[PDB]
Order: structure tokens, then sequence, then C-alpha cells
RNA sequence: AAGCUCGUAUCAGUUUUAUGAGGUAAAGCGAAUGAUUAGAGGUUCCGGGGUCGAAAUGACCUUGACCUAUUCUCAAACUUUAAAUAUGUAAGAAGUCCUUGUUACUUAAUUGAACGUGGACAUUUGAAUGAAGAGCUUUUAGUGGGCCAUUUUUGGUAAGC
RNA sequence: GAGAACAGAAAUCUCCAGUAGAACAAAAGGGUAAAAGCCCCCUUGAUUUUGAUUUUCAGUGUGAAUACAAACCAUGAAAGU
RNA sequence: GGUUGCGGCCAUAUCUACCAGAAAGCACCGUUUCCCGUCCGAUCAACUGUAGUUAAGCUGGUAAGAGCCUGACCGAGUAGUGUAGUGGGUGACCAUACGCGAAACUCAGGUGCUGCAAUCU
């Protein structure tokens, strides 16, 4: 996957997020995929519904099976419609953002700094 | 009749030399390469400078032969025909072709119309060799020869001995060593490798452990 | 090695070797393909060759097949085996050669089980045949005759092995226009004649030859002959004996301990010198150079 | 230190190079005939100059090899010829030698006009025994450069028996 | 006009691997073929006799057909968005018995391996393989290593 | 466009792992081949000169070409080496393994070959990620002047060629 | 390369070295050394029957080619070809 | 361990120059009635194992040997290369970012391994 990353690297931005960053997303924006047929998850018994068999009945228990890479973080993640997010409010803090993150940019890996421009998104 | 030398100072094609194929290309303007004191001895002549191009572009064998007698000429009048050798290390084997003017563009592959050189970047295009006391000179003669080049050359002195690939401390070393061995122009090393007694019967100053 | 003719290094890096067996004159490859390669829809079955080789006067009849690791011999019978059948001169002779390729023929067969079956042709009157199939019955041994670098000539002792083994019972594909008494022009055998090889007839007639026009050459030539009182009449009866010493007892049995292999691997690494080491040699140089570049 | 490597004479080949076919060849050829007493061997023309007067393939020359007691009797009967008389020169630096002789009636062979008189290039090889390893068919090899035949080793033999000659540098 | 002959362009791809020309060894006259086994296609530029096709130089196929001297191997080849069935009757000489399937057969047996012992005593499979995980903590000591400082170095010429 | 057979089944302009194939880039030339600068050292009864020469298969200088170890520089149709990007095959139930029938093929041979009967081991059943599923059939439109940009690249001094 | 009357730069004879620097109709590129080249011996498989396969491709045709089946033959001691 | 017959890989095996090799085995080696082949019993065919040799073949060892094989943060993270930018530069060309990554060079080590059968102080 590392290497899928790397053929991707100039078209997107990724990083290492926090907790705080995965619970933010998967409480607000956070769809599970039920017949494809996205739906808000937005109580315990959904996750409860499709996740049960593998043991995770909560939010919190999604949260913690994504964060700590689980034996059924897979299944947990194709779980999960992929985030929709909105541009960032503070702004892309860089005056090109086809770059990368190195050369001032907004593409390529920035390790932390992932979180700060998520949670402007999200 | 002689094409414009911008038009063809780039490497827009692929090495095209004289060949089993090609067969019909004109003399080389440029025919001598080693002027000076050539049959001199490495050790006559310590000191080297370079002039080396800063560009990928191809040099005309018309320049070539051009630069090098206003050189060779500049340092002769100054400096003596054996105070110096200079060797010319570019070799134009490049053929420019051309079309010649009731037709029109309909199969339009040239003959050939002269050679050049495909000099890269950092290439060395003269190398001159003399002793320290003429470094003035040569180097006036090398700048006075870069006028007759199309694109940036620069000159540069080499910390190596002449044109032998040891910097001067490496060489003296191995000189006052023992395993140095003149030749007409050149110079040969002792290896450890090999024949020991067809080793030995060369270098035979050396073995004794000392100057 | 004269100077106008060295080698240089560019000479010996771009040479290409031969295959070892081929440097060493021994193996015609061009031979060993079409001989070993067999039909790649049976894809086990090996094509077994009778190999069939002459030292200097001592006959080697082998029975090989081809492995990707390496040759495996069926069956081994040395000509020099031969005393224990009743032939004590000349292993070389024609009739030694056949000699030994019936021998390796009843061999293999009782080696096999086709001993009983397949006894091949016992009252040789020196006919040309092969060895038949048995109506329903396992069909015999077959095997690939193997002259090696051979020069094939008409009458040769190669093909006096090749009439041994068939006689015997191995079924070998042969033609006749090669066995002795072959008459180049007209296309008839001579019965007589090849049965005369097989058990002497040249050999016993240049006998009686010599015995009286020179006794000065068959004074040596044949001395052993002389030295166990045995004449050029005698000599179909010892081989005629020796074939049925050999149908009766196939067995090969070998030779006793006699100083067993470790010994002879002591005795023999006494002569066997090994290389050098690398600090040995550096030492065996640098002593030459003081002794040599020192000024004496 | 040899108990064996003693030289030997391999062949001894006769050739008349008769310039051009015909009468004249079958002629030198019925001279090697009894001259050897084997049938001797006719050479044709490799290409063609036109300035000797030859064609690719004609038949131009006649040749005999003779080996053994045979081979040394010629060679003797032409020492004679020569005097027993050679030179630094004529000795390959491989060991072998060879002279040249018209006049081929001196010989002991008569006149005969109806044939005519004949030159011959003599051309004897030398060889220590066991030189069938370089010629035979099974594991050819190479002799040893000690055992093979020498020019001065060879010369050296030469004058030893007959006593005959070196004569110059 | 132009060439497109059947070996058109083969030059380099049917040369000799030079310093191995000559006659071919015995093994690959000694290998056995069976039908449903995969080999590889090389052709052997000194038996013109039933070489491939360039195209299929390079190409892994299965055999379909086993004969006296050659084999019928099938290969799959893409002719615009579809792929077809092409049988080649190939020599023998231009034939490589292939390595493709060697690692799957091996962890085959290794895993059946592991996981009777896994029956045997409690189970637990673990026999799936898995990429490359990234690396996991680890306590770098200096003791003997201390570090080396480093800095850009200035321009020279050397020539 | 019409649909049809099926549906967690197979499916993939992607990665990974194992195993192949290649002669471009670069490189090389005191390696082959073909070019190319410079000396130095050898060699002729064997190129021409040319002092001593009556000549010499004669000594000697001379310039030549050949041999030796070096030297400067090169190749679309040169090359030992040799990438990157692209490219073939495999990653299980159509698997793996055992027990031993059929035949006219094949074997010295119930030897093998191919196809079978009985039996043993279940979703960590054998990498990743994804899948608004997968597979199949018929019929018919328009089109069959193309042009442009980064990069590779041929011709041409070049061109909005 | 060194050697042999006429014989010379070039005739024929001998030995040594020789990775192919040769030859294999022809263009070129592959390939080839107890051969694929050179000398010799024996032959007509350059034959008979109808299929499959590869290249060009529409996976039509033609040209050329490959590997088998069924015959009748050639050569070789033979495996074989 | 030697040796032979047949081998697999086909130079760590080849090339050059020397030196050593018991036993056995190979060999060279003797002969021309017979089969057979030659210009020539040199090759090829046959006979002898008798008469003779380790001289050569063959085996091993020696060499700052040539060649060859192997290795290395030796050179070199260089050359080249996939991807990015409204990067530099008149241009030629060039630097940077996320990756892949040679050849030469240099130095070090090595010089056949081994299958079947028979045979040997
Ligand atoms: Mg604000
Ligand atoms: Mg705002
Ligand atoms: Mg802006
Ligand atoms: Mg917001
Ligand atoms: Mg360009
Ligand atoms: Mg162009
Ligand atoms: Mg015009
Ligand atoms: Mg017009
Ligand atoms: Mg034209
Ligand atoms: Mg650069
Ligand atoms: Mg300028
Ligand atoms: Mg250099
Ligand atoms: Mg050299
Ligand atoms: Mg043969
Ligand atoms: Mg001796
Ligand atoms: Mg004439
Ligand atoms: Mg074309
Ligand atoms: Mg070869
Ligand atoms: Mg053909
Ligand atoms: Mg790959
Ligand atoms: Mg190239
Ligand atoms: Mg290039
Ligand atoms: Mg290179
Ligand atoms: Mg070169
Ligand atoms: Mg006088
Ligand atoms: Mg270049
Ligand atoms: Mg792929
Ligand atoms: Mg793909
Ligand atoms: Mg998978
Ligand atoms: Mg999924
Ligand atoms: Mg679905
Ligand atoms: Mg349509
Ligand atoms: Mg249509
Ligand atoms: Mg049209
Ligand atoms: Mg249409
Ligand atoms: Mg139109
Ligand atoms: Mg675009
Ligand atoms: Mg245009
Ligand atoms: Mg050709
Ligand atoms: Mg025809
Ligand atoms: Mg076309
Ligand atoms: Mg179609
Ligand atoms: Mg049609
Ligand atoms: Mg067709
Ligand atoms: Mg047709
Ligand atoms: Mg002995
Ligand atoms: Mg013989
Ligand atoms: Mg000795
Ligand atoms: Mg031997
Ligand atoms: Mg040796
Ligand atoms: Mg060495
Ligand atoms: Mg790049
Ligand atoms: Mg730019």
């Amino acid at each position: 996957t590392l290497e899928l990353l790397k053929l991707i690297e100039p078209y997107v931005a990724y990083g290492y997020p926090s907790y705080s960053t995965i619970r933010q997303l998967v409480y607000k924006r956070g769809f599970g995929k039920i017949n494809k047929q996205r739906v808000p998850l937005s109580d315990n018994a959904i996750i409860e519904a499709n996740l049960g068999k593998y043991g995770i009945l909560s939010i919190d228990d999604l949260i913690h099976e994504i964060i700590t890479v689980g034996p059924h973080f897979k299944q947990a993640n194709n779980f999960l419609w992929p985030f929709k997010l909105s541009n960032p409010s503070g702004g892309w803090g860089v005056p090109r953002k086809f770059k990368h993150f190195i050369q001032g940019g907004s593409f390529g890996n920035r390790e932390e700094f992932i979180n700060k421009l998520v949670k402007s998104m999200n | 009749a002689r094409r414009p030398a911008r038009c063809y100072r780039y490497q827009k094609n692929k090495p095209y030399p004289k060949s089993r194929y090609n067969r019909a290309v004109p003399d080389s303007k440029i025919r001598i390469y080693d002027l000076g004191k050539k049959k001199a001895t490495v050790d006559e002549f310590p000191l080297c400078v370079h002039l080396v191009s800063n560009e990928l572009e191809q040099l005309s064998s018309e320049a070539l032969e051009a630069a090098r007698i206003c050189a060779n000429k500049y340092m002769t009048t100054v400096s003596g025909r054996d105070a110096f050798h200079l060797r010319v290390r570019v070799h134009p084997f490049h053929v420019l072709r051309i079309n010649k003017m009731q037709q029109g563009m309909r199969g339009a592959w040239g003959k050939p119309h002269g050679l050049a050189a495909r000099v890269d970047i950092g290439q060395i295009i003269f190398s001159v060799r003399t002793k320290d006391s003429n470094k003035d000179v040569v180097v006036e003669g090398l700048r006075r020869a870069r006028y007759k080049f199309p694109g940036q050359q620069k000159i540069i002195l080499s910390k190596k001995w002449g044109f032998t690939n040891l910097d001067r401390p490496e060489y003296l070393k191995k000189r006052e060593a023992g395993e140095v061995k003149d030749d007409g122009a050149f110079v040969k090393f002792l290896s450890k490798k090999g024949s020991l007694e067809n080793n030995i019967r060369e270098f035979p100053e050396y073995f004794a452990a000392q100057a | 090695a004269f100077q106008k003719d060295a080698k240089s290094s560019a000479y010996s890096s771009r040479f290409q070797t031969p295959f070892r067996r081929r440097r060493e004159g021994k193996t015609d490859y061009y031979q060993r393909k079409r001989l070993v390669t067999q039909h790649k829809a049976k894809y086990n079955t090996p094509k077994y060759r009778l190999v069939v080789r002459f030292t200097n006067k001592d006959i080697i009849c082998q029975i090989i097949s081809s492995t990707i690791t390496g040759d495996v011999v069926l069956a081994a019978a040395y000509s020099h085996e031969l005393p224990r059948y009743g032939i004590t001169h000349g292993l070389t002779n024609w009739a030694a050669a056949y000699a030994t390729g019936l021998l390796i023929a009843r061999r293999t067969l009782q080696k096999l089980g086709l001993d009983e079956t397949y006894k091949g042709v016992e009252e040789v009157e020196g006919e040309y045949e092969l060895t038949e199939a048995v109506e329903d019955g396992p069909r015999p041994f077959k095997v690939f005759l193997d002259i090696g670098l051979q020069r094939t000539t008409t009458g040769a002792r190669v093909f006096g092995a090749l009439k041994g083994a068939s006689d015997g019972g191995l079924y070998v594909p042969h033609s006749e226009n090669r066995f002795p008494g072959w008459d180049f022009e007209t296309e008839e055998i001579d019965p007589e004649l090849l049965r005369s090889y097989i058990f002497g007839g040249h050999v016993s007639q240049y006998m009686e030859e010599l015995a009286d026009d020179d006794e000065e050459r068959f004074s040596e030539l044949f001395k052993g002959y002389l030295a166990d009182d045995i004449d050029a009449d005698s000599l179909e009866d010892i081989y005629t004996s020796a074939h049925e010493a050999i149908r009766a007892d196939p067995a090969f049995k070998p030779t006793e301990k006699k100083f067993t292999k470790e010994q002879y691997a002591a005795e023999s690494k006494k002569y066997r010198q090994t290389k050098l080491s690398k600090e040995e040699r550096a030492a065996r140089v640098a002593a030459k150079i003081a002794a040599l570049a020192g000024q004496q | 230190q040899n108990p064996m490597r003693d030289l030997k004479i391999e062949k001894l080949v006769l050739n008349i190079s008769v310039g051009e076919s015909g009468d004249r060849l079958t002629r030198a050829s019925k001279v090697l005939e009894q001259l050897s007493g084997q049938t001797p061997v006719q050479s044709k023309a490799r290409y063609t100059v036109r300035t000797f007067g030859i064609r690719r393939n004609e038949k131009i020359a006649v040749h005999v090899t003779v080996r053994g007691p045979k081979a040394e009797e010629i060679l003797e009967r032409g020492l004679k010829v020569k005097e027993y008389q050679l030179r630094d020169r004529n000795f390959s630096a491989t060991g072998n030698f060879g002279f040249g002789i018209d006049e081929h009636i001196d010989l002991g062979i008569k006149y005969d006009p109806s044939i005519g008189i004949f030159g011959m290039d003599f051309y004897v090889v030398m060889n220590r025994p066991g030189a069938r390893v370089t010629r035979r068919k099974r594991c050819k090899g190479t002799v040893g450069n000690s055992h093979k035949t020498t020019k001065e080793d060879t010369v050296s033999w030469f004058k030893q028996k007959y006593d005959a000659d070196v004569l110059d540098k | 006009g132009k060439s497109h002959g059947y070996r058109s362009r083969t030059r380099y791809m049917f040369q000799r691997d030079f310093r191995k020309h000559g006659a071919v060894h015995l093994s690959t006259y000694l290998k056995v073929y069976k039908v449903g086994d995969i080999v590889d296609i090389k052709a052997n530029g000194s038996i013109q006799k039933g070489m491939p096709h360039k195209f299929y130089q390079g190409k892994t196929g299965v055999v379909y057909n086993v004969t006296k001297s050659s084999v019928g191997v099938i290969i799959n080849k893409m002719v615009g968005n579809r792929y077809l069935e092409k049988r080649l009757n190939l020599r023998v000489e231009h034939i490589k018995h292939s390595k493709c399937r060697q690692e799957f057969l091996e962890r085959v047996k290794a895993n059946a391996a592991k996981r009777a012992e896994a029956k045997a005593q409690g189970v637990a499979v673990q026999l799936k393989r898995q990429p490359a995980q990234p690396r996991e903590s680890r306590i770098v000591s200096t003791e003997g290593n201390v570090p080396q400082t480093l800095a850009p170095v200035p321009y020279e010429t050397f020539i």
C-alpha cells in the first residue's frame, strides 16, 4: 500500500492522524456502507448491526479498531464511506498546492500537519 | 558556401560519422592535434591548464582548427616552439548534412557538408602543459582561442601533473619513490601484479626501499 | 613457444573452451546426443547404450543409461575377466571381443530375469540373426551399440563384440555389411569365415603359418602359446568351452579385499601434493625480492 | 635425459614442381614412381596466375611420401649428391629439414631420354617416438616442448650421423 | 519498401549468449515434459527447426501435447481487446521448465506441514502471506557509537 | 437498444511476493569489430632510399610500413557489461497427497502415459486494495479528413513545417 | 612464421601456430568446428494421403513455415536423420 | 585418495614456462598372415602383450604469470532513469522534490566440483 501512496503522491495530501482527528472525523462525517446506501451512523445500533460479527458494536469501538490497526481493519475501513471533507477554512497555508509538502506545497506526506489540515477541512 | 555555424550549434541529431554507409564525408578541416614540444618528458612540464566547455553544443572542425592555430601561434610567438605542449582532446567525427536547393522538399535527405565535434558540459577541449613559469602565457593563449568558439567555455588549472591522472603530490611521491618510468611522450608505472622477474627488469632503481 | 606466436589477453579472454570430454578427445557429442536422446512421449524409458571401448589390449563392455546428473552403469563386463571362463592370452582378439559381448549379454539377462528365456543362439554357426521376440511374452532387452570414436571399418572387433552380445541374447539392431567375411562388391556374407573369426581361425591359421616358416618370430610372438603347450588345432575348443562356462555362470564376482580403499587412499595421498597457502607464496615472493633485487 | 627421446625420421616427401600438365608431368610422375615404388600423387594448381601459364586445377605437380628404411635409403642417395653438405638455413625452427637437387640422374637412376631430366625437392620430417598423439583420432594432443624436435637438436643429430656438414653462420 | 519477415528484427533476440555458442548440452534433451507443465519460451538460435516466433520470446505457457521431438505449448495472446488461444509446436531446444510456481508449491507443502503441527497442539494457523509491515520500536545505544557530525563540503574541481 | 443466465460469485488500465524475458539509456575501447592524436621501444636474407662499398643472404644510417607495452578521441545501422519505465507466468477446492482399474499407445517389464473408482486435510481456503456485482447473446447508428500540449523522436538551417 | 632445384611478390612440397579472423548461390542479420564449412561413398523424402498449427490477420485468403498421423522409400553398424 | 570406461555442469576446467609423479591403469610401444584403408600399416584395419620406455601423453604442484570465476559502504548513491511544479535560464541547458539505480575503476579472495561402474600399495 505504501507503493500505492508513492504512485499517487502528487495528487493527494496525507499523514498520520491523531486520536482527536479520527474521533472528530467519525463523529461528524462518519457514514457506513449499508447495502450501498451510505448511512450516517448516528447510533451504535447501526455499527453493531453490521460490524457486530467482528466485535464492533459502538462508534468508539469502530474508532478504536481504526486507530489501532486491528485484525478487522479491512472490514472496519471498507465499512466507512470515504469522508467528504470541505475545503480547508483557514486556507492551504501555501501559495501553490501541487508541489510536494517539502517544497512549500500541499501534496506529499506531511507527517503530523495532516491533522491541522484535516481539522481545518472537517 | 559554408553555412553559418549557428545552423549546427546544437546536438539535434544522433551521431552520424563517416562509415560504410555515409562514406562520402569531406576531410576534417583540423588534422594536427598535438603541437609544440610534444616529444618532451612528463617531468619537463608539471603545470597543466585546460580549456573546458560549459555547454552541450557542437564545434565545427573549421572553428576547431582556427582556434588551434590562434592559440598555438600566440603561445609560440611569446613562449617559443618548444616551451609548451598543446594537445586538443576533441576529435570531430560528427558529419553535418545539407539539402542543396524544379523540385521542392520531396525526399530532402542531405549530403555531407562538414564535420563537428559533440562536446558535453565540463568536457575539456584544450589541454596545454608547461612549467609554472609560463602559466600566465598559456592562460592568455587559451583566452584568445576562446573567442573562436560558440558558447561559454572556461579555463581551469589542473591539480594533476601535466597530462597525467595523478595530482602533483601523488606523482612526486611515486617518482621520488621509484615507480615511475619515462616513455617517449608519456610515462609508465610499476604495478604490483604480474611477473616478478619481468617487473624487476623494469623499474630496477626501486626495490632498494629508498629514493 | 616462439614469441611471434604467444597468445594475447584478448585472445584468451574472448576464447570459448569446449566441453571437457571434448577437450580430452573422448566424447563425440554430435553422436552422443543422437544416441542418448529418447522419444519425448515415453518420458522415462532410458535409451540403453552398449558402450564398447578398447584400452591398449583390454576390452571394456558397459551397458549405460544417461542421467542429468551422470550416466549410470547397469551392467559391466571387462574382457580381462576371461581367465575365469578359460582364455589366457591376447584379450584384444576378435574372439575376445565376441566373448565379452556374449558375457555381458547373459550377465544382464540374468540380472533382469530374462535368463531362461532369451538364451540367445548356442550352436553358433556364424549365421546372421537378431534376438527375435517371444510370442506372447516380454520383448527382449534392447541396447544400441556405442562404438565411441571407433572408425567403422568392415570386419572390426567392435562389431565382433556386437556379434557376441547379439548371440548372447541382447537385442542390438544391426546390419551385417561390417562383419569380417563381408564381400565388398557381391552381396553375400561368408558364415564359415565369420564363425572362423568367432573362434580364432585367423589367429590359429597364423600360428600354424609361422610354425613352419619362421620360428624366429613365433619365438616371442605367441611365446605364451608355447609356454603353455598349445597349438592352433586346440584354439576352437578353448573358446567353445569358454562359451559354455559363461552361459553357465555370468555371476561377475569381484576382486578380494586386497589392502582396502582407506589404505589405498593413504598410500596414494603420500604422492598427492596439496596446494600452498597464500601467505606461503606471499613470503615465497618476498624472499625472492630480497634475494634478487636486494643487490644480491 | 633421453632413454626414449631418440630422433627417428617420420617421412621423406619428394616433390617435382613441373610447371605445367601433360607429358612432362606424367614423366616426372613415372620418375617418382620408379624412385619410390609407390604410386605418386598429383597436385593441381590452386589459383591461376598466367605468368607461369597455369590454370586452376591444372594438375601441375607430383610428389610422394616414403617412410622408414626406404626413406633413409633415398635420403642417403641424395645426401651423396649434395656431398653431405647443408647450410645453417634449410632447417625448420620446428626440427625438420630439406634440400633440392636438379640432375635427378645423380640418384643412381639412369638417363632414359624418353623421359628427360628433372629436378626434385627433398623434404625430411623428423620426430621422436610417440608422435602418434598429434596424429591419432582419440585423445589427439600436443607433445611436450622438451619432447618435440628442435632446429639445433636436429642439426646436431644430422652432424653426428654421416658427419656430413653445417657450413655457415 | 518495408520488410516484415518472420525473423525480422530478431538479430539480438536470437543472438547466441556470447561465450556460450556451439552445440547445446545434453541436459536440455534429458529434461522431460508432461502435459500441463508450465514452461518458458526462449529461442535457441542454433536450432532453426521448430523455433518459436519472436513474439513468444520471454513468454510462459502450458504444455498441451507431447511428441517425439517437440512439445505443444498453449499461449494466450492479446489481439485487440481480447485474448486468443495460440498453439505452438516448439522443439525441446527452445523450452525451459518454469519456476513461476516453485514458491507456490513450496509454500503449500510448508503450509500443510505447520497446519498439521497446528492441529497437533493448540491450533493457531497463522499461515497467510502478509506484505512487509512497518518497522517497530528500537533503542539505539551510543556506547562506543557516538555520532560523527557531518557538514556539506565546498566546491572543488579535481581535473 | 433489447435483454438473458446467475449472483458473494466471479471481477480489476493498481500494488505486493515468487519466477522469467529484453539490448534502449548509461557505459566501454591500454576488450572484439570499425574509426582516430602522439610519441617511445623492437623487426626484416623480406619497400624504396642512401656513406663504405668490386659485391655480400653486408655492416651502416634513412624513411617507411608491420610487432610490443603506452597515449588523445569516437559509433543509428559497434560491443564484453548493462539499467529505469514498460512486459510474460504463478499466488489452491479446477488444491495437495495416498491407496491401484482401463488401453489397441508406450515399456525389457502392469514399465510408463493419459483418464478413472476408494480415502485423508475446510474459509488464514493461502498476499494487498477495491468491486453501485459477475458472466453471456443478438441487432443496428454514426465514424473511418483529425488537430494540440509535456515527454521520447525522424527529416529539414528552419517553420504557427 | 620458419623451411625445399629451376621458383621470382604469386606455382608445388613440409612442419608449427591458428575461436573461426574462412566458407555456407545471392542482400543483410543471425547460426555453424570430429560442423552447418572441405574431400569422399550411397541415394531421390524435392515423393503419397487428407487434417492441425505459427507469421501477415478480419484471427479471411495467399505466400512461407512448424510439429504429428497414415504410407512407401534413402542413408548409416546404429541410435537416428 | 590414484586410475580407467562412460559422464553432468562446460575455463575456479583455458593459455604460457618449469618441476614432480610409487602402485595399478591408461599410454607410447612390437608385427603385417588374416578382415580392412592408404601416395605412405603415419592415420585407419587386424595380430601380439610378447620385445621395450615414463621421454611424451595423462595426473599433480610452482609463478607479486596472462585469462577466467567470486566478493566488497572500491568507485557510487555517481551516470542514467519513472514522477512534480505558472522552478532557474535568451537559449544551450540546469538545480530541487518523491522514488529506482548501473558500467568502468580499485582492492580482496579463488584456480574445478562432482555422478555411475570397475580397479590399485
Ligand atoms: Mg481566523
Ligand atoms: Mg476567511
Ligand atoms: Mg499565485
Ligand atoms: Mg468546518
Ligand atoms: Mg534532445
Ligand atoms: Mg533531426
Ligand atoms: Mg531545395
Ligand atoms: Mg513543384
Ligand atoms: Mg538517397
Ligand atoms: Mg549533471
Ligand atoms: Mg567562446
Ligand atoms: Mg587512463
Ligand atoms: Mg595487454
Ligand atoms: Mg559419428
Ligand atoms: Mg624414458
Ligand atoms: Mg610455364
Ligand atoms: Mg526496413
Ligand atoms: Mg566452438
Ligand atoms: Mg529446413
Ligand atoms: Mg519483474
Ligand atoms: Mg547499442
Ligand atoms: Mg550511447
Ligand atoms: Mg561498459
Ligand atoms: Mg577498439
Ligand atoms: Mg681492392
Ligand atoms: Mg559520449
Ligand atoms: Mg505487472
Ligand atoms: Mg499487467
Ligand atoms: Mg487476494
Ligand atoms: Mg471489499
Ligand atoms: Mg454488489
Ligand atoms: Mg456497429
Ligand atoms: Mg459499422
Ligand atoms: Mg481510407
Ligand atoms: Mg463502415
Ligand atoms: Mg472523408
Ligand atoms: Mg495537457
Ligand atoms: Mg507542424
Ligand atoms: Mg550470411
Ligand atoms: Mg518441388
Ligand atoms: Mg502491415
Ligand atoms: Mg474473422
Ligand atoms: Mg479473399
Ligand atoms: Mg492458413
Ligand atoms: Mg494453405
Ligand atoms: Mg608402472
Ligand atoms: Mg588399429
Ligand atoms: Mg617426467
Ligand atoms: Mg589417457
Ligand atoms: Mg593440469
Ligand atoms: Mg592471475
Ligand atoms: Mg529524471
Ligand atoms: Mg522548465
